[PDB]
């Protein structure tokens, strides 16, 4: 359904983003 | 807030971004970069 | 008659320009 | 009502603690491990 | 190291930081021939010992105050003050007097450094000496 | 009989004695704090601390705050505790990132990169738990 | 830290190094003045820059001069 629909691809989403900012940060 | 001009979500994401997202983000990175020991 | 919404995102669309020419210089005259 | 009370409170336990999961894991030794991409230190 | 026998103080809140342990601090030795009260730089009176003193502080600034009062502002004078720099480490530099003569009079062995051949009114233009990183005392 | 003296036997220190400086009530509920007490983890003392701290800043907003007539109120108070946590969580992790980047000790855990990276996640998660806990505890109903 | 530069007009007065505070100056022998002594600044580094040796200079102008540049702890007076 749409709560299926829009979940799965918004809470990877948000993970993958906090994780590349990191590895903005991560990098010497 | 809204208005009856054209595209009126904008304000709504580009003004809080201006005024804490931008602003934040800058100030971080100033005061991490003033603070860097070494290499002066 | 007043704008369309397709002419603001266009608009912010062709301001992403200047805006990465204007990074570069300033990278240009850290240097 | 309270049923937009509580899709507030749902969407605020659960997208701050996801970004600082993610944080968390790449920050760690976790994203290097996991995925078997090599740390800059280790490589020939 | 050092000697020892400090001054008898209650102490204050105006005395030694952090930095005291983590840059530098400094130290001011002298001999007295009477157990009498002086000032402290860092606010209130102290008494100072018959016999041999020690006693530590933040800034060169204030141990040249100290000693100043030493000299001073005591009928019976002590010329005998000496001020050593501190380090974190443990290391003590003998700061004053350097040669153990006093600055303010002639004595051989100095090296006459800082000092100009030319008067003041002498000095290069400053856009002569353009494009130098210098300014025209600095040649 | 006199209760005023040097701080810690060194007079020439900058600091006195006074009862409530190095008292034994005072160094024994300083000593026993999260941020300074003994055998505990970086990560839990910042959970312990955070707790606290995101706890009692529901308080304000659900009061004061601008939805405080709405039944939008103790909402408003967790949203606003929420961010200032965030804004926290993101000034602590700054301070660290600029602080301990040079040379490293492992005399205090709490004075290091990872340390202090760690006390700043688990302050992040405390101040949540607490934050939620206390909505949960003023929020009626809602159940 | 602070230049401190004596120039050539000195009179082998004293003044400037019992006006110096923080131990900056001393007494050398020399031969271009009566007094057969000049002024020096070994001690710079330790120099706040506090104007005190100027103002205590009789000459013409000031046989002594203090430039005001890089701020350390020392020449910044900093107790903390
Ligand atoms: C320098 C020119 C300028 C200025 C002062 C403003 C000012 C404003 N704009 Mg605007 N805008 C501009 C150019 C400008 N605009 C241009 C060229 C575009 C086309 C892309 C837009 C598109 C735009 C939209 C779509 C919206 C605004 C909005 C706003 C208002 C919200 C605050 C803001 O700027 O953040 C938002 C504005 C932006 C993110 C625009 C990007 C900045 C432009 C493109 C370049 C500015 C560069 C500038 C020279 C940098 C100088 C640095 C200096 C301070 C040191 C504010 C009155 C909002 C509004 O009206 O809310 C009611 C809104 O929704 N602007
Ligand atoms: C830069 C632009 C900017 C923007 C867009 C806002 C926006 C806002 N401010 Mg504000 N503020 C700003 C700058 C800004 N501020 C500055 C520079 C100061 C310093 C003087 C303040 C000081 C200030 C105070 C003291 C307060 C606000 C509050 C608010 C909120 C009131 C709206 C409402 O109905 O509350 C309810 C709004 C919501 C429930 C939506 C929350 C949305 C996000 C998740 C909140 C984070 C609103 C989100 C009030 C507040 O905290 O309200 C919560 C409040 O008490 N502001
Ligand atoms: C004002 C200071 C203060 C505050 C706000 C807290 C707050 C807290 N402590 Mg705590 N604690 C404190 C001082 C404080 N502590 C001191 C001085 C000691 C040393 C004796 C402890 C020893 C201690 C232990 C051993 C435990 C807690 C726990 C807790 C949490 C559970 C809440 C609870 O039991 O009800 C309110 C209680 C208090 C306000 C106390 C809570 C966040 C528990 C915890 O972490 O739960 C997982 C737990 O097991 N505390
Ligand atoms: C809005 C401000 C505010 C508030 C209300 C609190 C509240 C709290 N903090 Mg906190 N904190 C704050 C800002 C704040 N914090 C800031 C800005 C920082 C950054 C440095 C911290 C860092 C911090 C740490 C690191 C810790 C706390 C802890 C605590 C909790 C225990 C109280 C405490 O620290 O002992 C009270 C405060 C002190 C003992 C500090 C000295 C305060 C002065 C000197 C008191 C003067 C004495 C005077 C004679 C008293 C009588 C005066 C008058 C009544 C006559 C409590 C929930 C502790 C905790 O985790 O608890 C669970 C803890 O370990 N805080
Ligand atoms: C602007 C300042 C301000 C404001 C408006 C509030 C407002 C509030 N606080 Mg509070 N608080 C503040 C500062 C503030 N706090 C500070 C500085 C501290 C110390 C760090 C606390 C510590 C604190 C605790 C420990 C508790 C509150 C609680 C509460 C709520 C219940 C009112 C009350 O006193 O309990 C009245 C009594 C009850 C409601 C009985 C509940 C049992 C209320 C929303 C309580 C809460 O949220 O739980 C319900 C609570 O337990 N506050
Ligand atoms: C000190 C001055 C002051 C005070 C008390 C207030 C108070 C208030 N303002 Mg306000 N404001 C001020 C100056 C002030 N304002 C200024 C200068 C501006 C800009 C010109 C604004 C702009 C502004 C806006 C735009 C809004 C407010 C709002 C509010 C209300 C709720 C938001 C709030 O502040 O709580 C939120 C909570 C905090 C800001 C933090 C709480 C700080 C805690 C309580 C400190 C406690 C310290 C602790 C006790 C130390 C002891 C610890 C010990 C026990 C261990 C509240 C009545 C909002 C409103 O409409 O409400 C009616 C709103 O929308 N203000
Ligand atoms: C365990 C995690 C989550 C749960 C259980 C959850 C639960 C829900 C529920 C019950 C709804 C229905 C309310 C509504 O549609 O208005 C909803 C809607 C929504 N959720 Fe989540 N949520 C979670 C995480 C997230 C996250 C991290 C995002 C990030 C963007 C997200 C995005 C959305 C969006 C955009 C909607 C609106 C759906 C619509 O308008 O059709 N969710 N969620
Ligand atoms: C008690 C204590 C200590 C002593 C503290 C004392 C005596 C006083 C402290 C007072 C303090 C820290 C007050 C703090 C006030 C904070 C305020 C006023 C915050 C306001 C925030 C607002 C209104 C935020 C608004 C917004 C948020 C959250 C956003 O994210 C963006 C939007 C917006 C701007 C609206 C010390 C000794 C410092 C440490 C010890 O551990 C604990
Ligand atoms: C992707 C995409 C979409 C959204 C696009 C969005 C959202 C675009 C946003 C654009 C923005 C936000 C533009 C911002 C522009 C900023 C500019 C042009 C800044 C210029 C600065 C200048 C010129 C000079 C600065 C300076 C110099 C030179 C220095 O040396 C130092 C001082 C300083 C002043 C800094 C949508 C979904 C619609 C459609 C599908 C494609
Ligand atoms: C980009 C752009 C631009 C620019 C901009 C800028 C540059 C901005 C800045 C920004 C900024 C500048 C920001 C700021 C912010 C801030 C904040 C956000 C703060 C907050 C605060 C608060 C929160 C407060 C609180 C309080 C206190 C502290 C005390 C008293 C009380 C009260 C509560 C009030 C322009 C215009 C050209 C336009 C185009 C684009
Ligand atoms: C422990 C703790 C805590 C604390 C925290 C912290 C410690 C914080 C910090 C914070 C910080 C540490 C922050 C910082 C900030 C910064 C800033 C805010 C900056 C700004 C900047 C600017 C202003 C800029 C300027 C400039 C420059 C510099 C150059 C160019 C130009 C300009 C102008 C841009 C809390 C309370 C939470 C709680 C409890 C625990
Ligand atoms: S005060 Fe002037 S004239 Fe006198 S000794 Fe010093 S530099 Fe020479
Ligand atoms: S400026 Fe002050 S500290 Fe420097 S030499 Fe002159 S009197 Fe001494």
């Amino acid at each position: 359904v749409r709560w299926l629909a829009v979940h799965t691809l918004a809470v990877p989403s948000v993970f993958f983003v906090g994780a590349i900012a990191a590895m903005q940060f991560i990098q010497r | 807030m809204d208005g009856s001009y054209a595209a009126s979500y904008l304000p709504w994401i580009l003004i809080p971004m201006v005024g804490w997202l931008f602003p934040a983000v800058t100030m971080g990175l100033l005061f991490i970069h003033i603070e860097s020991e070494g290499e002066g | 008659m007043a704008l369309s919404d397709t002419q603001i995102l266009a608009a912010l669309v062709v301001a992403l320009l200047p805006a990465f020419l204007a990074f570069r210089l300033s990278t240009e005259l850290y240097k | 009502i309270v049923t937009s009370i509580r899709y507030w409170v749902i969407h605020s336990i659960t997208i701050p603690m996801l970004f600082i999961a993610g944080w968390l894991f790449v920050s760690t030794g976790l994203a290097y491990d996991a995925f078997g991409t090599p740390r800059p230190d280790e490589y020939f | 190291e050092l000697s020892g026998q400090p001054p008898k103080f209650g102490g204050s809140t105006g005395g030694l930081l952090s930095k005291a342990n983590r840059e530098e601090k400094y130290a001011i030795t002298w001999t007295s021939a009477s157990e009498q009260v002086f000032e402290m730089p860092t606010g209130g009176a102290a008494i100072m010992n018959e016999g041999e003193n020690l006693l530590y502080l933040a800034r060169k600034e204030q141990c040249l105050a100290l000693g100043t009062q030493l000299r001073t502002k005591f009928k019976p004078k002590i010329q005998d003050y000496k001020i050593y720099r501190v380090y974190p480490s443990g290391e003590v530099q003998y700061l004053h007097p350097a040669d153990g003569v006093f600055p303010e009079k002639v004595n051989e062995g100095r090296e006459a450094q800082g000092t100009k051949t030319r008067r003041i009114g002498q000095n290069p233009e400053p856009v002569t000496i353009k494009f130098s990183g210098k300014a025209p005392y600095e040649v | 009989n006199q209760v005023v003296q040097a701080y810690n036997g060194d007079p020439f220190v900058g600091h006195l004695s006074t009862p409530i400086s190095d008292s034994a009530f005072t160094r024994t509920f300083i000593g026993n704090l999260p941020a300074y007490r003994k055998g505990l983890s970086p990560i839990l003392r910042g959970l312990e601390v955070g707790m606290a701290h995101g706890y009692f800043l529901i308080g304000p907003w659900t009061l004061l705050g601008p939805l405080r007539d709405s039944e939008y109120q103790y909402i408003g108070g967790l949203i606003g505790a929420l961010a200032l946590i965030l804004v926290a969580t993101a000034a602590l992790s700054s301070y660290g990132l600029v602080t301990f980047q040079g040379e490293q000790g492992s005399g205090d855990t709490l004075q290091t990169a990872d340390g202090w990276s760690q006390f700043a996640a688990g302050f992040f998660v405390g101040g949540m738990g607490g934050a939620f806990v206390a909505y949960f505890l003023l929020e009626n109903l809602s159940v | 830290s602070h230049s401190v530069k004596i120039y050539d007009t000195c009179i082998g007065c004293t003044q400037c190094v019992r006006a110096c505070p923080l131990d900056v100056l001393e007494m050398v022998p020399w031969d271009g003045c009566k007094a057969a002594q000049i002024a020096s600044s070994p001690r710079t580094e330790d120099c706040v820059g506090c104007k005190r040796c100027e103002t205590a200079c009789p000459t013409d102008f000031l046989s002594i001069r203090v430039y005001l540049g890089a701020e350390t702890t020392r020449s910044m007076g900093l107790a903390y």
